[PDB]
């Protein structure tokens, strides 16, 4: 007597959304608060004023 | 090496008979064997070195 939403079964496809993943990730506080200095080697020497 | 002998004349006495002898050969092999080494190093050291 009728066609219910169960009786069509898989003719109705489900769908997917990125929108709860799409948030920007939490970056390092210290990499935005302070200067990032490029390095080419393990050790870099910085002179500082002393008197 | 084969070996000849001085031989008599006789239809009956054993000194009248020509000696039998043989040449022979032997086998020498090249057998290929493997010589090898592994030299591990940090990927950071490969990145920081100037050469």
């Amino acid at each position: 007597a009728d066609i219910s939403r169960a009786e069509v079964a898989t003719l109705i496809q489900e769908a997917y959304s990125d929108t709860l993943l799409a948030a920007a990730k939490q970056g390092s506080t210290v990499l935005s608060a302070f200067q990032n200095v490029n390095m080419g080697t393990k050790t870099t020497h910085l002179p500082v004023l002393a008197t | 090496l084969p070996e000849a002998g001085w031989v008599g004349e006789s239809a009956t006495e054993p000194e009248g008979v020509i000696p039998t002898s043989k040449v022979t050969w032997a086998n020498r092999t090249l057998v290929a064997e493997e010589v090898a080494v592994i030299i591990p190093v940090p990927e950071a050291v490969i990145d920081d070195a100037t050469v």
